């Protein structure tokens, strides 16, 4: 659906805000080594946090 | 008899060191805290869900 917000670009290793599709946060967006299965997009832990 | 108890206390001495050797569980009061902490903090965590 996406409704209507203009796009940025990624900036990452270092602290800056973030908003995936409506997952809003904070933190550092380093990229990762562990490949998903092809049909998943969120990841979480214990407390239940992306 | 001073040799007779020197001789038993080295082979006490040894029994302790071998007993400990071996893969007998004897720390179990000592793991027991770090269960019990680890638990309770796992127990705090998951209550954030």
């Amino acid at each position: 659906v996406c409704g209507p917000k203009k796009s940025t670009n990624l900036v990452k290793n270092k602290c800056v805000n973030f908003n995936f599709n409506g997952l809003t946060g904070t933190g550092v967006l380093t990229e990762s080594n562990k490949k998903f299965l092809p049909f998943q997009q969120f990841g979480r832990d214990i407390a239940d946090t992306t | 008899n001073q040799k007779l108890i020197a001789n038993q206390f080295n082979s006490a001495i040894g029994k302790i060191q071998d007993s400990l050797s071996s893969t007998a569980s004897a720390l179990g009061k000592l793991q027991d805290v770090v269960n019990q902490n680890a638990q309770a903090l796992n127990t705090l965590v998951k209550q954030l869900s």
